[PDB]
């Protein structure tokens, strides 16, 4: 939503560290959204760049921003299988059982692609095992589907 | 066979009729275009898929096609791209000089076979296979002032009305239309297909009943029963022809009684195929026909056909039709055929005049007259014998050519002149002594002559059939020029010429001439005296000769090389690129302004401004578009600062204030193909399986370390276009079952509504037309509009697909290349300032090696070329210089005599070298070609320096210097006038503006140059030449 | 097949007609379309043209016509080749 807003997004999709540690002294937005609602704390957690997520958490981004689609920056941290980036957005206050708008929470996407230390993790800070998506089914529902046997079992 | 000539005129008259008689028919028999094919064979697969991403395309069409693309012959390499359009292209590059037909057919053929395994909607659509030319004769714009008609009945007319005609007209073997015939539109409306319980699915299965061509048979058919009166066909129902209709196709009987029909839940009009691309011209609605030349056609003949026959289209045009003409390739054509005619004409007249001031006679005046147009005459014939066309490059090849031309009729007839007032001679025993004077030199100046320009000719590639165009015209003048030579002139001389008795120098004249023969006849002495001087210190020379040779080492060096010079061509682009997700409102927007400046800040120069959003040469998209921007004539913008490149950077300059875009301007290239020299295309692979995101990331590796190293690489950029988000919805199969939900009715319902569906075909006032069942846009625009979409269960019921889908935003490609085979992505860029290609493309080669495991790389286009076929230039000049001394060895009788010509060449490069760099121009073709003739003159000039000097020697028995003296002497007063005749000769080309100059300004410059230096230099150092070898050996 | 002249010659002919300009010494073209649903179309060219090429040409150019034409014409196939028109002979075969 200006001219550093939108150059900052561009520079956390592809990770040029310095490039935003510039508009970071400059003072570019850190909630400048994308036509589907992406600030670059979603970019740099979609594309994994842990250096930027630190970053811009510093500069006071908001970490439970979410998309048009309600989904957060740690949905695609989780689900993108990003160990370090998932640690560090929960260390910096993410909420673990945030539901984008079909009850999907980061314990399901992790679960699905079977992304087991991310689940460890996300339990470990409190992640709602019981939690159900608008069709009604847990992260060890989507785990059974699937065939996981090894994941089934933490999930208990 | 002069002295056979010399006693039998008339059959040389006859020889020399026959002669004109082919040239003139061949004349007229010659196709005319303006460049000659150049780009090796290519030809294109083209399908849609209609409402298809990138992937789907690639992974059900573009992979399975390029699958099946095996045991056609003389492939190169194959790339392809699959889109966000639904659209796929692979383009099949072949090797020069396969027939394009066959490599068409092959490649087809295998289509054809492939095509059961491509998906129902793609097979329905159909799949293209063209020829890859991108020469067009012209674009014919069709556009709506009173506005009145939309981009699509503009485009729907010119179809039904215009297009057939065109494609009819003589000479015209192709032709484009810039737009689509009308459509059958249905625009659905889901709100309403819900309170009659009715998908897409409905609606499609109604139009394939209600629209259809049923067969029925016959009445008193065969075998019938005997004694049957009546055999008629029966028929039944047959092809929809109106929206009327359409819309009366029934889809329900409500229980009440109630109808519901098609136009219940639909809105219905004739529209478009598709709607990807808004064309406007000058800010009005817009649509054309771009037009090809046929092979063996005639671009002007053919130009003129075409509009004649939209003048007869004129009186029938509907309100506010009108033909507008953005682009013609055609005055341009014209112009370089006048210039070249006007070249020819006006060095006739050099020469007369020339020929008149030192020889003084009005019966030698003729002689080159008459030889130099019956050589260029069946020099066409010849042209035609290996079928060449006349076009820019041929006929540049005879003004470059037109030199040895006119030198061949100036030596042979001034020689005769010379024996006789030297000798007292009657002109018939005086051509025979002058000719038997010459002769050897001149089988041997032919093979010479053979010898340098036919290597040429075996160039390979692209540039190579450029060189060939110019090798071949000029070997086959030259070959002409000698045989007119042998058999014309002596004939002409001994039977024309008027007596001159012994001593008469004619230096006992009148005014201007008297005075000219003294002040000549004086000059002769001056450098006779210099020669003398010149020789008692020859040392002295030597070591001025190796500083030329260096300079030229060094001029050379540092010359830039080029293709061919950019030219205004009336013409230029511009190419708009919003970004990743931006709508066709926005581009339009864009363009608008864009337009705007071209029609306010360049009123001056700017004709039209013909905006097409939706296309660009990066890529298809609702973010892309391109602006072609046609210029008023030449005379109408004067001066540096109203012609193209200036435009262009001061377009590019003002819209890099333009926010949200990136917006600049560019010129088109001579050729339209060969891009960049200095410039590189570079394709990265996946070999193996990694995938558009590891793909990417070798990219970006491989990108960000080239960018350290802006010494060697320069401008290194991605040619396609960056992954975007997408929507993804994902379909959940349980609650599908569960509710009584069909996968294919919920996916036929999305597809159909948000990408659109080719149902059948209908027939709208007797031509046959697509229908297209679609939603209304304003149900098909956002997201939360997906659960506004109804499908119905087995149970009756209506459910929403907000209950069996869920939706998430994520990363995905809006176009995805290939490269013989495997998944890729385009490289871009060029050489660094001063530095070569292999240079940088060495650099790439190893800058590749360090990417990591699985990353291949290979050079396509230009560059492929390049890594096979450059590396002649030298082995081919080694050719050259072997069998030009061998020859010349011939010649002379002596391995060591040929040295003392072969060191005339640098003596005309220099000049040319420095003329070049002078003007600021470049080495490039017409440079080169140019510097071959340069250099043909005075190896020319020089066999003749010496082979007189040797006779001296051997037949009279005079000394070294003795005979280099007299050589020199007899054989300057002809280099003089050949020289001045060419000089001035290609002075117009040399201070030429506009209208074809950026051309002529480089054979022209080149020329000049290096024959100032060539004349100058070896009067002087070829007499040095010839003693030392002489002394050395 | 059923279908009759004008509407063989609306969806089929037609179409290919106007695809089949622009190739090689062509001097006229013929075509015709009957009521049983049949198109036949010939091409006739300059004494001299390679007949094998010629007929490449023209089945390149009908490719292009192809996917317009009627789905069940394509269901048919549709054949391009060098023609005569004139009978050689004619054998007779009866039973004595
Ligand atoms: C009337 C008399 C005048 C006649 C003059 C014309 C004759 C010219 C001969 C045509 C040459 C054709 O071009 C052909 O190209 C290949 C290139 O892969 C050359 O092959 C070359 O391979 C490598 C390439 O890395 C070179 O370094 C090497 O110097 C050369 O042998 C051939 O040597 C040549 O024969
Ligand atoms: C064709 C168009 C342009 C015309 C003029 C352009 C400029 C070039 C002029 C010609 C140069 C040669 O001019 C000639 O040079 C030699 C020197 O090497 C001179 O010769 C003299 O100098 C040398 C040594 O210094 C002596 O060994 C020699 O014995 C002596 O006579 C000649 O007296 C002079 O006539
Ligand atoms: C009496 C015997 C006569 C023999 C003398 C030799 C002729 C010299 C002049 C003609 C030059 C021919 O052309 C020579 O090779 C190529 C031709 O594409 C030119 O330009 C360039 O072409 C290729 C391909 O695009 C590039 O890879 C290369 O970097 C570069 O050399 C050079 O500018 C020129 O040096």
């Amino acid at each position: 939503g200006s001219d550093l807003g939108k150059k900052l997004l561009e520079a956390a999709r592809a990770g040029r560290d310095d490039e935003v540690r510039i508009l970071m002294a400059n003072g570019a937005d850190v909630n400048a959204a994308d036509v589907v609602g992406w600030t670059p704390l979603h970019l740099a957690a979609y594309w994994g760049h842990l250096e930027i997520v630190e970053v811009l958490l510093k500069n006071g981004a908001d970490v439970n921003a979410y998309d048009t689609l309600g989904s957060t920056p740690l949905h695609l941290a989780a689900h993108f299988g990003h160990l370090e980036i998932v640690e560090v957005l929960l260390k910096n206050g993410a909420d673990v059982n945030a539901k984008d708008d079909n009850g999907i929470t980061p314990l399901h996407l992790a679960a699905n692609r079977g992304h087991l230390e991310i689940v460890e993790v996300l339990l470990k800070y409190g992640a709602d095992v019981n939690a159900q998506d608008k069709f009604g089914k847990t992260a060890f529902d989507i785990s059974i589907n699937n065939g996981n046997e090894d994941l089934a079992e933490i999930l208990q | 066979m002069p002295n056979f000539f010399i006693d039998r005129p008339i059959f040389a008259w006859v020889i020399a009729i026959i002669i004109m008689l082919a040239g003139g028919l061949a004349i007229l028999k010659l196709p005319v275009a303006q460049y000659p094919t150049i780009a090796p064979p290519a030809v294109t697969i083209s399908a849609s898929y209609p409402g298809a991403d990138a992937k789907t395309v690639q992974d059900t069409v573009t992979q399975v096609i390029e699958q099946n693309m095996n045991g056609i012959d003389n492939l190169m390499y194959m790339s392809s791209n699959s889109d966000s359009t639904g659209t796929v292209q692979i383009t099949l590059t072949f090797e020069s000089g396969t027939d394009a037909d066959i490599a068409q057919v092959q490649v087809q053929n295998k289509l054809q076979l492939a095509m059961p395994l491509l998906p129902q909607e793609v097979q329905q659509q159909g799949v293209s296979v063209e020829k890859s030319s991108s020469s067009f004769l012209m674009v014919v714009g069709v556009i709506n002032t009173d506005g009145t008609m939309t981009q699509e009945d503009i485009s729907d007319y010119v179809a039904a009305n215009m297009k057939d005609a065109i494609s009819r007209t003589s000479g015209v073997g192709d032709v484009q239309l810039f737009g689509s015939q009308y459509a059958m539109r249905i625009w659905m409306n889901p709100n309403e297909l819900n309170k009659f319980q009715l998908t897409p699915v409905d609606v499609i299965t109604a139009i394939k009943a209600q629209n259809a061509q049923v067969a029925a048979g016959q009445l008193g058919g065969t075998p019938p029963v005997k004694g049957q009166q009546l055999n008629a066909s029966i028929i039944a129902q047959t092809r929809l022809t109106s929206t009327e209709e359409f819309g009366k196709i029934l889809l329900k009987v409500n229980q009440d009684g109630s109808r519901v029909l098609l136009r219940d839940v639909a809105k219905i009009e004739l529209g478009g195929e598709n709607y990807d691309i808004i064309a406007e011209f000058n800010g009005q609605p817009a649509s054309g026909l771009g037009i090809k030349l046929a092979t063996g056609a005639n671009a002007l003949d053919t130009a003129a056909a075409i509009r004649a026959e939209l003048a007869k289209m004129e009186p029938f045009f509907p309100s506010g039709l009108k033909i507008v003409y953005p682009y013609d390739t055609t005055p341009f054509v014209k112009i370089s055929i006048h210039e070249v005619v006007k070249t020819l004409v006006e060095a006739i007249i050099l020469v007369f005049l020339v020929m008149y001031l030192f020889l003084q006679n009005f019966r030698a005046t003729l002689i080159p007259t008459i030889a130099v147009p019956v050589v260029l005459l069946g020099t066409f014939a010849v042209l035609a014998a290996f079928g060449f066309s006349i076009n820019t490059l041929t006929m540049f090849g005879m003004v470059l050519a037109i030199g040895l031309l006119v030198d061949d009729a100036i030596v042979v007839v001034e020689n005769v002149e010379r024996v006789m007032a030297e000798e007292g001679l009657p002109p018939k025993e005086a051509t025979r002594k002058s000719m038997g004077q010459i002769q050897g030199a001149l089988v041997g100046i032919a093979m010479v002559l053979s010898a340098v320009f036919v290597p040429m000719a075996f160039f390979g590639g692209s540039t190579g059939a450029i060189y060939r165009q110019f090798s071949i015209t000029i070997v086959s003048a030259m070959a002409l020029s000698v045989l007119v030579a042998l058999i014309l002139t002596p004939a002409l001389c001994a039977t024309m010429l008027k007596p001159i008795a012994k001593g008469d120098h004619g230096e006992g004249k009148k005014g201007f001439f008297g005075w000219f023969n003294r002040m000549f006849e004086k000059s002769t002495h001056h450098y006779t005296d210099s020669v003398g001087g010149i020789l008692r210190s020859t040392g002295r020379y030597l070591v001025l000769y190796l500083i030329i040779v260096v300079g030229m080492a060094y001029l050379f060096v540092r010359l830039p090389s080029s293709f061919l010079p950019d030219e205004d061509q009336g013409v230029f682009m511009t190419m708009v690129q919003l970004p990743a997700g931006a709508t066709q409102e926005r581009t339009q927007k864009v363009l608008n302004e864009v337009t705007h400046y071209y029609l306010t800040k360049e009123k001056n120069n700017v004709e039209s401004v013909f905006a097409v959003n939706g296309f660009n040469f990066a890529g298809r998209g609702q973010n892309t578009g391109i602006a072609f921007v046609s210029l008023k004539d030449w005379a109408d913008r004067p001066g540096e600062e109203n012609k193209v490149e200036a435009i262009t950077m001061r377009a590019t300059r003002a819209f890099s204030q333009i926010k949200d875009a990136m917006v600049f301007a560019f010129n088109l290239p001579a050729i339209v193909e060969l891009g960049t020299a200095t410039g590189f295309d570079f394709e990265l692979i996946d070999q193996a399986g990694l995938g558009h995101e590891k793909l990417t990331q070798a990219r970006n590796q491989l990108l960000a370390e080239a960018a350290k190293h802006p010494d060697m690489l320069t401008s290194v950029r991605p040619n396609g276009l960056e992954d975007t988000p997408q929507f993804k919805i994902d379909i959940d199969q349980e609650k599908a079952q569960a509710l009584g939900v069909s996968i294919n009715d919920i996916n036929t319902t999305l597809g159909a509504a948000w990408g659109g569906s080719y149902v059948n075909d209908f027939i709208d006032r007797g031509r046959v037309k697509k229908v297209y069942v679609m939603s209304e846009a304003k149900y098909r625009m956002l997201p939360d509009d997906i659960g506004d979409w109804y499908v119905r269960a087995a149970d009756g019921q209506m459910v929403p697909f907000s209950a069996f889908s869920s939706s998430r935003w994520e990363y995905g490609s809006p176009r995805l290349e290939r490269y013989n085979g495997l998944p890729s992505m385009e490289i871009l860029g060029q050489a660094a300032p001063g530095k070569s290609t292999g240079e940088a493309m060495e650099l790439m080669e190893q800058l590749a090696s360090k990417l990591p495991t699985g990353v291949g790389y290979d050079w396509t286009g230009m560059s492929y070329q390049e890594r096979l076929s450059g590396n002649q230039a030298p082995s081919l000049y080694a050719i050259s210089l072997i069998v030009v001394f061998l020859c010349l060895a011939a010649l002379y009788e002596s391995w060591s005599i040929p040295f003392s010509v072969m060191l005339v060449v640098p003596l005309g490069v220099i000049g040319a070298l420095l003329a070049a760099t002078f003007r600021g121009l470049t080495n490039d073709v017409y440079f080169q070609v140019g510097l071959l003739t340069t250099i043909g003159l005075s190896a020319k000039n020089a066999i003749l320096i010496v082979e007189f000097a040797k006779d001296l020697m051997d037949k009279e028995g005079k000394g070294l210097i003795e005979a280099t003296l007299d050589a020199v002497r007899m054989r300057l007063r002809p280099i003089l006038m050949t020289s001045l005749a060419f000089i001035l000769g290609v002075m117009p080309l040399v201070i030429s503006t506009g209208a074809g100059s950026g051309a002529q300004n480089a054979v022209g410059t080149g020329v000049m140059g290096g024959m100032v230096t060539a004349t100058v230099l070896a009067i002087f150092f070829v007499p040095v030449f010839f003693v030392v070898v002489r002394r050395r050996f």
